[PDB]
């Protein structure tokens, strides 16, 4: 991936430059301001990832992160982790840390930490400074609608000087009057700094004037010296608007190109729809897979080095192809492929005794994990053994394959084959457990089914496409409504041999059945498997 | 044999008298704790009401110490 | 096999019927009539939000404490703002008890102390239950706060709280008044107070009376002024009268040729009595002279062009008034509403205040059982018609925060009949702005009656100013006529002593009392008129002035140095030279000037007490030259030096320096 975001050396601007491209602004600061912009980075191209400790992170944010720490890590720079604070929120520390979790997750260490909190004096104080040089007054009017006149725009200076003082010394009822702009671009709302009373996570309590994404977001960029600062695709009619802030008050200046908003199919991923979610009751929790968070598919499996490849196939641009799971679950088929080894298991477990076989208990047998060279695992061979019944029917249709009387069937990696003899049947018709000899087929026969003894574990827990089709919204109402097949369930039976292992988000293969990685209920004795993809299929 | 539904129409009457009993349970302890938690939420009336009260004081004192050397301005 | 898989199908709509139901109850249900609040979050939450108010309000409140000062400090005001926190924090469901924060006096009750736990123990209800203000008092002094002047707390009355103060904090505002000037903060931002005072009737001879509301009145124009008000002068001169008429009836015939030929009219009175005569006597003057007093209601051109000459004498003669007592003033008389008289006259018939009664048309104040007259019997308008008027212009135009009447106790009737009206119709309120009549008494001669002279009608007081440069020369001519120089003192001496205590001697007497004008009594060089205090004041200006400390060796020495308040007596002045502000609040509340010519006396008695104990300058005997200057005593003298001569600025009177 970073043979293309190396290729933006063959497409933007190197360290510096700036003036080069964009919406390029020159005053008496270009190449005077811009020289201390080297004095100070040396160049090394910074930019930075900022969500909110209110974020949730879903996989199209994975087309931010890969895009931001990745061009610094392409070309030779560094990028912040930003954490995004203005407006006070709260708390809500899962996610403060899912966020900080799912960075790593991905293999990104952000240069440095920072919150939007951090640089509240100098925000004030340049805010301090737009009140004198004009262009910035202390109107009312909203919530006498923010959309209905433009009155109070070329107050007196002054005036605006000592109500934006007086309207963080408490001066103020918590509404009245705000600090906007002499702003135009778009429907010239402007509102650079408003007033709540609230606490705050980092400054708390001494503040009660708190700025807005607009204006924070703008400044954060020069303040850090960063030279690109991606912003998504909701910032379209906003280009103006940042580069507004800078030259205003002259500053280092980024630049601000704009990727195309990423979403996915099938897929809800907003915190109040889900938390709903969460208490209805068609999903466990916020890392429940299925669900596209970054954190669920974590726990569905799905490694983040195939996370990563589908961003390199279908992204780097500004094009906001919103695409499905089919060729997202088909990235993750090609790394599970070959960086989680074969092991298989059975569910249906049927009862099958071996009687006419060498020597003792368990005989070890060695188990090609990786159909490389590369190295064997062992797993106990005969006597009593287990096939599920899905691979054992009564009377068997010429489709049929598996096991049925005079047609016996091999067991994986191993020179044996049984040929079926008596079964029992027990109380009522139910195929109780059957029983065989095996005649160690180095005598030509095909049937090849897999099998487990000695065997282990508890559960494994299957997950389909959560809605039957796609992103429940365009008009079918409403939303909680295409939680058709379950989806669900899970299966405690299930038994699992010795390949495992037993630490918990290992993955595998469970051979001639799905890619399986363990998830967080697991200990070393109750152990319990996500199925991550289909095998292969469709 | 000629007991069961005599013992019925005795266990059946007495869903009856219970679901009856129990919508008065059901719905006097909705009384309590609506009479309880109404009458709290007009005593914050009186707090929020008297916070306002020594804030509107306090906003002088302050207006009156900050032209003590500061400026002050209408109205407003 | 289907019940189970059809259930489902109305289980899977049913959802819908749930989903929708909850979808459009969020629309229509919320706010449809007149109130809006949500009380278990929204309640739980303006607790909170508004609670975080009163600290980032507090942490607003020790920034801009913190951070001194450029002025001087209202002593008292500031002791009510510490006791503000004490006692309703010692006490937290009280609302407004008594804060008695008063001088009183002389060390022994400390210097200042609050009767105030009375008010806590008098508070006495719950059933009669004995509460000793001991007890009260002393809960008050272990929760009064922290802060910048209280050294020691003590109790010694029933629940008298007698207070002591820390010398530090005494002597740093000492020194604020000495480098940065002797100045008051701001007070009053922006408000604008007008004052009705000087105000005689034109061709009649101003007397006692209304010079008495020229020196209260320009006096109180000037605090006004020093405080931080935006001060206008008013001259509600009397040129407005149905005696006007009178007047120019006789200049029509003693001189045809007004319009075209200067008038040599001498005496105002005398051509007015000339008028009189005519007035009572002849019939074909009397009906030329109310014939022409409607003439000039109606902007006559001619007629017009007399009546702004008659006024040219009479008004030569008032500014050889105003410039004696530096009276800057303003003059809008009765004449500049006879266009919106009119407009007023209207106003109270389109409200229906106006009853009809003898030919006239007359309002009833509900205070009183005394009517207005706005309508005369002849189309005329009275001094109802004017004052009411011009109380609006003042209100409407103007724009006035706070109006000052200042005319005598006579027509105290009529003011507070004019004032309820005006609240009546609805033009101001009594708590929005002050409107507040300034009252005054009587001036008597030294024969307790009426002033004055040997016959003596109304005196003229151009020789009140004649008989007050000669009473305050031949006492300066002993020995001072040698020392004097020249023009310099002569002129300063008399010119301050002459205006310094006629300003006085009825400035220190109650301005609502009936002021006793005694020549001898007011010049006494020994008593508390002007005379002792322009006489001390030199005397203040000679201790560094005999000492050779020039207009540098004061302004940096006081930058520098510390003052020291270790003797008991000098712990007595230092405290009455900031007792300044604490007396000018008083005044500027109750508008009784008497109570600052009671403290500039107070301080100088004080300073008679200080400056013959701890000496300022005292070597040697045998031989007395130097050295042994107290430049912290010397910082005193020159302190209390610019303190009273900001307190004659606003007296009126001019200070002098050497004498």
């Amino acid at each position: 991936l970073m043979e293309q975001l190396r290729g933006e050396a063959l497409k933007f601007h190197k360290p510096g430059e700036n003036y080069k491209t964009p919406g390029y602004v020159v005053t008496p600061h270009t190449m005077n301001l811009l020289k201390q912009h080297l004095e100070i980075t040396g160049g090394q191209v910074r930019t930075r990832f900022p969500p909110e400790p209110n974020g949730i992170l879903h996989i199209g944010h994975a087309k931010a992160i890969n895009f931001n720490f990745g061009y610094a890590k392409a070309n030779n720079g560094i990028c912040f982790l930003r954490f995004d604070d203005t407006n006070p929120e709260k708390e809500e520390a899962k996610f403060f840390t899912a966020i900080c979790d799912m960075v790593a997750w991905l293999g990104y260490t952000p240069y440095k930490v920072t919150y939007a909190s951090d640089y509240f004096d100098q925000l004030y104080a340049w805010a301090v400074e737009l009140i004198r040089r004009g262009l910035a007054y202390v109107c009312h009017q909203r919530g006498e609608e923010l959309k209905l006149p433009s009155p109070w725009r070329d107050r007196p200076m002054e005036e605006s000087l000592l109500l934006f003082e007086a309207m963080r010394k408490g001066k103020f009822s918590e509404g009245e009057a705000t600090l906007r702009m002499k702003l135009v671009m778009g429907k010239m709302d402007p509102v650079a700094y408003r007033v709540k009373y609230t606490p705050h996570h980092r400054t708390g309590d001494k503040w009660c004037i708190y700025p807005t994404y607009d204006y924070t977001h703008c400044l954060c960029d020069s303040i850090e010296h960063i030279t690109h600062s991606l912003c998504t695709k909701e910032f379209q009619a906003r280009r103006s608007s940042y580069f507004w802030l800078c030259n205003a008050l002259d500053v280092y200046c980024p630049v601000q190109w704009e990727y195309g908003r990423l979403n996915l199919h099938y897929a809800v991923v907003s915190k109040r729809k889900i938390l709903q979610l969460v208490a209805t009751g068609a999903v466990r929790d916020w890392d429940d897979p299925r669900l596209f968070t970054l954190t669920a598919l974590r726990r569905r499996g799905f490694p983040p080095e195939a996370i990563n490849n589908f961003c390199a196939r279908v992204g780097v641009t500004v094009a906001q192809t919103t695409m499905e799971p089919h060729l997202l679950e088909a990235c993750v088929r090609d790394v599970l492929n070959d960086t989680a080894p074969r092991a298989m298991a059975v569910l249906e477990s049927l009862r099958v005794i071996i009687t006419n076989f060498p020597a003792a208990k368990s005989l070890d047998i060695q188990v090609p994990n990786f159909p490389a060279d590369e190295g064997f695992h062992q797993v106990p061979f005969a006597p009593i053994v287990f096939i599920e019944r899905t691979d054992f029917k009564e009377e068997p249709e010429p489709g049929f394959k598996r096991l049925a009387w005079g047609q016996p069937v091999g067991l994986r990696h191993t020179g044996y084959v049984i040929e079926l003899q008596h079964v029992v049947k027990g109380p009522s018709g139910c195929v109780e457990s059957l029983e065989v000899t095996c005649r160690r087929a180095d005598a030509g026969e095909k049937p090849f089914i897999h099998w487990v003894s000695q065997p282990l574990m508890c559960e494994v827990r299957l997950y389909e496409r959560l809605f039957q089709h796609e992103d429940p919204t365009e008009v079918p109402g409403g939303f909680l409504s295409d939680l058709n097949l379950a989806s669900l369930h899970v299966v405690d039976a299930a038994l699992v041999d010795c390949s495992v292992a037993l630490a918990p988000f290992d993955k595998f293969q469970f051979e001639r059945l799905g890619y399986f990685s363990v998830d967080p209920d697991s200990h070393q004795g109750k152990l319990v498997f996500n199925r991550t993809v289909t095998l292969k299929e469709d | 044999d000629a007991v069961l539904k005599r013992l019925e129409q005795k266990g059946a009457e007495a869903d009856q008298i219970i679901e009856y009993l129990k919508q008065q349970v059901s719905l006097l302890k909705e009384k309590a704790i609506l009479q309880a938690t109404l009458r709290e939420e007009k005593k914050l009336r009186v707090e929020n009401a008297k916070l306002k009260k020594e804030i509107e004081e306090l906003k002088q004192e302050l207006i009156q110490a900050e032209i003590q050397n500061g400026v002050k301005q209408i109205p407003f | 096999d289907v019940l189970v898989s059809e259930c489902s199908a109305r289980l899977l709509q049913q959802e819908e019927e749930i989903k929708s139901l909850t979808a459009e109850i969020d629309r229509l249900k919320n706010c449809g009539c007149l109130g809006a609040s949500p009380n278990l979050e929204q309640l739980q939450e303006e607790n909170l939000k508004l609670k975080y108010r009163l600290n980032i309000l507090r942490k607003s409140l020790q920034a801009e404490r913190n951070k001194p000062t450029k002025n001087m400090i209202n002593i008292i005001s500031r002791l009510q703002e510490v006791f503000g926190h004490a006692i309703k924090a010692a006490y937290p469901d009280l609302e407004n008890p008594p804060l008695l924060v008063t001088p009183s006096q002389q060390a022994k009750f400390g210097d200042y102390q609050c009767n105030s736990a009375m008010g806590i123990s008098q508070m006495l209800k719950t059933k009669e239950q004995k509460v000793n203000p001991r007890e009260i008092a002393e809960n008050i002094t272990k929760h009064l706060p922290d802060n910048e002047c209280i050294e020691k707390v003590e109790i010694a009355g029933p629940g008298f709280i007698n207070v002591h103060l820390r010398k530090d904090f005494v002597s740093e505002q000492l020194t604020s008044l000495l480098v940065n000037g002797v100045q008051l903060p701001a007070l009053g931002e922006n408000k604008k107070v007008i004052v009705d005072f000087s105000s005689p009737n034109i061709a009649k001879e101003m007397h006692v009376g209304h010079l008495r509301s020229t020196i209260i009145g320009e006096s109180i124009s000037r605090l006004f002024e020093f405080a931080g008000y935006d001060v206008l002068r008013l001259n509600h001169v009397g040129d407005w009268g149905t005696q006007f008429g009178m007047l120019i009836a006789h200049l029509q015939d003693k001189f045809p040729d007004y319009l075209t030929v200067s008038p040599p009219i001498g005496d105002l009175q005398v051509f007015y009595k000339e008028s009189k005569k005519r007035f009572d006597t002849e019939e074909e003057f009397k009906k030329r002279a109310y014939q022409c007093v409607v003439l000039l209601q109606g902007k006559n051109p001619d007629i017009t062009k007399a009546w702004k000459l008659i006024c040219d004498v009479s008004r030569q003669e008032l500014n050889k008034i105003y410039d004696a007592l530096d009276v800057s003033l303003i003059e809008r008389g009765e004449s500049f509403y006879q266009d919106r008289m009119n407009d007023i006259v209207k106003e109270f018939e389109d409200r229906g205040f106006v009853q009809v009664d003898d030919g006239r048309k007359i309002v009833f104040v509900p205070g009183c059982s005394i009517p207005l007259t706005i309508v005369k019997s002849d189309g005329g308008y009275t001094y109802d018609t004017s004052d009411l008027a011009a109380i609006k212009q003042r209100l409407f135009e103007e724009k006035a925060d706070m109006i000052i009447y200042v005319v005598d106790n006579g027509q105290s009737v009529h003011f507070q009949t004019i004032f309820a009206a005006a609240q009546m119709i609805g033009w101001y309120d009594p708590k929005v702005t002050r409107v507040f009549h300034a009252g005054f008494g009587v001036v008597l001669g030294e024969d307790k009656k009426k002033f004055k002279t040997r016959s003596g009608e109304t005196v003229r007081l151009m020789d009140l100013l004649g008989e007050g440069l000669k009473r305050s020369m031949d006492k300066l001519k002993e020995k001072e006529r040698d020392k004097v120089l020249t023009a310099e003192e002569l002129n300063a001496a008399q010119t301050s002593v002459a205006y310094g205590c006629i300003k006085y001697a009825d400035l220190s007497h109650n301005r609502l009392n009936d002021y006793i004008f005694s020549f001898d009594k007011m010049l006494d060089d020994r008593g508390n008129t002007a005379a002792y205090l322009l006489y001390a004041f030199t005397r203040i200006r000679s201790i560094a002035r005999l000492a050779n400390i020039d207009e540098e060796m004061l302004q940096k020495a006081a930058r520098e140095t510390k003052i020291l308040l270790d003797h008991e007596k000098e712990w007595k002045l230092g405290r009455c030279i900031l007792r300044f502000p604490e007396i000018l609040q008083k005044i500027l509340d109750d508008l009784f000037l008497h109570t600052l010519c009671d403290y500039i006396y107070e301080l100088a008695t004080a300073f008679t007490e200080f400056y013959d104990s701890c000496y300022c300058v005292e070597k040697d005997r045998q031989t007395g030259k130097i050295l042994k200057v107290n430049m912290w005593r010397m910082l005193l003298c020159e302190a209390v030096a610019a303190v009273m001569a900001k307190g004659f600025d606003i007296l009126g009177i001019k200070p002098v320096q050497r004498m």
